């Protein structure tokens, strides 16, 4: 028969830390569980890894277990630069793969030009014979004298001659132009993408004891490549700027992509949002973590996401490392810092 | 974790706060009481009295208005309790039914400190504590025969959903032009009383609704967005042993917690498909 | 009658000095005297000038009646070189008769073969060395050029420079001139140069050895010999002058002499006129010469003096014919004899 | 520069020496007398006595030899001397002539103090001084009737059979002798003839230019140049001038250079000849 009221019943509840409150059968006792979810796992490898700091085992699990090419790459960017450590990675990364003459017989100065040059050098008038050989198309010669001297002035009114009619006709001469004169504005903004390694090596080369300045030109060129297929390299160079920020940047925008890739893979859209979630947060742990670098929103905000899940699997501990790294600025970063707290303590 | 014999008479809720680690037990003894667990211990705290009949539910609130807990029971009154300066002492009282009140919850932080109760009496009340102590309340007609259950809806504009006697579960949403909750739609689908109907908390697109019935089957009513209508899924396409009594969504990973006649917990999540499976 | 002796007589006798003796018509004393002999006069021009120092008097007497043309320039440079004095006329006589910088980088561009691309990696690799040498085993001259000239290094400063020799030096004659300039050298212009440039390479000697003097008369004698085995007579004059050389000079003017004495034998003179007018004035215009030089040796040179001075002391004149015999080595025992005649003769 | 009254008699020969500075002189009071001239002024040395008669010429050795005179007079003989320390002594005596001595003259210094003698006997001695200071001479008999002359050439420019010398007679004719080694003596070259009276004087020309040239001079008043162009080649006869001359001609003397001729007659006049273009002769200095 049914009863209004007072039947017998577990009435179960989930709480926080994902705890599940029920009544025992005697119906006088309760019991608090922590039921094992398949699929749901608290991260250990994170944990473990993030305390003893070697990625090793966690790089070597999201390797053998990558999804698609480009998610491939990263990770296996992160496991060399695993073994061979930072700065030896930049390294491997950013390098790369007749005179005599004897006079003989009878000569003469022929022409006007030639002898009133000549006549300029033995009359000790250095200066003037150089005036004479750029007011005529003997840019060899007016240079050759200069190659003597030692008045600056003089020995760049050629230079600044050689350039003014040749760094124009001349990739070479338009790069020497830029050495010549301490810059790479030029080289950074117009030289082709596929000689990064070089216009790389132009700034750790004017630029060698003034690191704000360095970084700024290899950011200005990373942001470049990436905006020109070079993905992977604009990566090496932002590695070497300590822009974790552009790092997060793209990542954060190819997350969409990443995690519906992962939906077509059937998994649930819970499977498909943890695993991603999950892999963005170890890739970008790894990362940081050999780089010189929170103060992105979207970061930020996923940053709590991964909290919630974690609390949920009982790993407050794991919770709250991450809860630290948050700014203590940010209120939901404020009280979830409080509830973990309680929950756990 | 356990700790038996929290009470004599027969227990009909228990549930852990905020930070799942303060329990609390309501009964036929029309008592109360605060526990504190931790590894496999337990610690009694206090016993809650006032109740002048069996005590059917409690609801714990949010943190942020203090440490409050809320009851109900046949003896158609609610008490809200708290535990200022390490003492609980009853600060309130609603009481504008006439009949056994089986079901009290706090909404949602966001709203502030109110509380969604339903009757026996058919009705369901909307309470929150003005300025001054007082309650000046919203009460609706919602139910024939009875209403057993009702759950708030996440936050986005403001919706809950009851489950009464008359078979029947019911979409309610809030109206400016009415100063009042409206129905927004009715859910036909179980062949018995609605024991109880809970809101599942998940942020996505979709919304999960569960009802359990005295007809032995859970039913997941699901939205695809405002366009769709609430679509109608069985748990299981074979009935359950006894009477499901209960449901409970996890806080994350949309997970299912059954409780049965046959005294007995199951547990489900969806799958691609979408039919639930023992998770 | 005839008689075989003691007839009265002026029985004559010529002596040295021009003195002729004879017994006086009394036939009892002796007259010594110094006769009068038509074109035969004591040259007291050349003693006055040579006392005095002043040639202006001797040169424009000897200017009046020239005999060729060469001779003519040649007083007519004793002219000149009598008013404007030995260094003013070598300062007339060796004298000679900002732009475009706009570049822009535009556009984008790239390194295209392997050569401009492994250039640039040494110049950003810091290793200016090799860029260098790339550009030069490949013929990219004006650009190792526009390289070296921004570094500070020598010994690669200057592989650049004979590389530029090596290959346009002998294409170029302005480029063999700054070869020679920046190698500090003259030889090449005083040996090769076109004698018509010869201003610029005297020119040239004196700005590479303003302090090596013996140097610089080395090189301008050189260069002297050049000009005058090259028909320019009148500037291989110039050059020894300022060189300083009198032997130079002395030879020019020793073997031009023999045909010299043969246009004056035509000019229907006897074989003593000839001789005679041909040695005085090779005497004179050396003597005024060789007054504005910087300097006796030469053997053919003293034969010559020592018969100056025989025609001299015919003259009667002692006292210049003293004056050249002391201009002689007292070592020729010839030289040293005639000093004591004269002497004995004049004291 | 005049020098009166040298001595009483009449003075027959007056030589300066080498430098032109001492003056000797011999005259028919049988004396020699050396000067010293100067400027305008003069002093007497010294008188050399000892000649028997007439002394009718005089002529100073090279100054190599130290200060030495030699005279020759009507007495036959010829006497050497020599002045040590401002005094002067006779330091030799030739007298091999059986007549009168009308001439001595001293060599070219390179064959050393060599001394030519011309006598009216018709004979011709070369006279040196050996070392111990006697002399053992050449005597050659080399004109009838008497010769009053003998004058060297110049020295060939020491193969001693290049010397030679030219003699005058009074047999009208001008003879060349040269010295020859094999005959050890002088030989004869070559007979000029030319004049028609006693040839008085004879004078070899020291021009050193390719032709050499003689002067004869003439009682017949007349005085024949002649000239050689080659070696062995024949003498060349040229009139000084086509017309006699107003009297007797006794002496001619070359200059050291120039080759200006110097003639002296019996008009007791001097005329100074040159040799022009044309190879003829004329004035050497305003004709009178």
């Amino acid at each position: 028969a049914p009863t209004w009221y007072g039947e017998p019943s577990p009435a179960a509840h989930w709480a926080f830390g994902g705890k599940l409150v029920q009544i025992t059968p005697d119906g006088k006792g309760v019991s608090i569980t922590n039921p094992k979810i398949s699929g749901l796992e608290s991260n250990t490898t994170l944990s473990e890894a993030l305390k003893t700091k070697d990625f090793k085992p966690l790089i070597n699990q999201r390797l053998v277990k990558v999804i698609d090419d480009v998610n491939e790459e990263d990770w296996n960017l992160l496991e060399k630069l695993s073994m061979d450590g930072t700065e030896e990675f930049l390294k491997e990364a950013l390098a790369f793969d007749e005179t005599n003459f004897q006079p003989e017989g009878d000569f003469s100065l022929s022409g006007n030009i030639e002898q009133t040059i000549s006549k300029n050098l033995v009359s000790g008038n250095i200066k003037s014979a150089v005036k004479n050989s750029l007011e005529n198309d003997l840019l060899m010669e007016a240079m050759v004298i200069a190659l003597d001297s030692n008045n600056e002035r003089l020995k760049e009114s050629v230079k600044n001659a050689y350039f003014a009619k040749y760094g124009s006709k001349s990739s070479l001469s338009r790069i020497l132009y830029s050495i010549s004169k301490r810059e790479v504005d030029d080289l950074v903004e117009n030289l082709d993408v596929s000689q990064w390694k070089f216009i790389s090596k132009a700034i750790q080369n004017l630029y060698p004891n003034d690191i704000a300045q360095r970084n700024e030109m290899l950011i200005k060129l990373g942001d470049r490549l990436k905006e020109n297929g070079h993905r992977q390299d604009s990566l090496t160079l932002y590695l070497a700027a300590g822009s974790l920020d552009k790092v997060a940047s793209i990542w954060l925008s190819e997350f969409p992509d990443l995690e519906d890739k992962l939906k077509k893979d059937n998994k649930t859209i819970y499977e498909a949002h943890s695993e991603c979630l999950t892999e963005f947060i170890e890739r970008f742990t790894v990362f940081s973590n050999f780089i010189n670098g929170i103060n992105n929103e979207q970061l930020i905000a996923k940053f709590l996401e991964f909290i919630n899940l974690t609390t949920s699997t009982g790993n407050f501990e794991l919770a709250t490392e991450f809860l630290n790294s948050l700014p203590s600025d940010n209120e939901e970063v404020k009280t979830e810092k409080a509830r973990v707290l309680i929950a756990s303590g | 974790v356990v700790i038996a014999n929290a009470h004599n008479e027969l227990i009909h809720d228990a549930v852990l706060d905020y930070y799942g680690k303060r329990l609390a037990t309501c009964s036929s003894d029309k008592t109360i009481k605060i526990f504190e667990v931790e590894g496999e211990t337990h610690k009694l705290i206090d016993t809650l009295t006032g109740h002048e009949g069996p005590v059917w539910r409690v609801d714990w609130a949010h943190p942020k208005f203090g440490t409050i807990l809320a009851s109900c029971s046949y003896d158609g009154k609610v008490l809200i309790w708290k535990e200022e300066n390490g003492r609980w002492s009853q600060i309130a009282v609603h009481a504008v039914h006439s009949a056994s009140v089986n079901s009290v919850q706090w909404a949602p932080h966001e709203y502030g400190p109110l509380l969604l109760v339903a009757s026996s009496d058919g009705k369901v009340s909307v309470v929150e504590f003005k300025e001054n102590g007082t309650t000046s309340p919203i009460i609706i007609d919602a139910h024939a025969i009875g209403v057993n259950s009702a759950s708030w809806a996440p936050a986005t504009s403001r919706k809950f959903v009851t489950g009464g006697a008359d078979n029947l579960v019911k979409i309610w949403k809030y109206n400016s032009d009415a100063q009042t909750y409206v129905l927004e739609s009715t859910l036909e689908g179980h062949s018995d009383w609605v024991r109880d109907v809970a809101w599942s908390p998940t942020v996505l697109l979709r919304s999960y609704l569960a009802s359990v019935s005295q007809d032995r089957t859970c039913i997941i009513w699901t939205q695809d967005n405002e366009q769709g209508p609430w679509k109608k899924t069985l748990l299981k396409e074979e009935k359950f042993p006894d009477v499901l009594w209960r449901a409970s969504w996890s806080l994350s990973g949309n997970v299912l917690a059954l409780s049965g006649g046959d005294n007995k917990v199951t547990l489900w999540k969806e799958n691609l498909e979408g039919k639930w499976e023992p998770a």
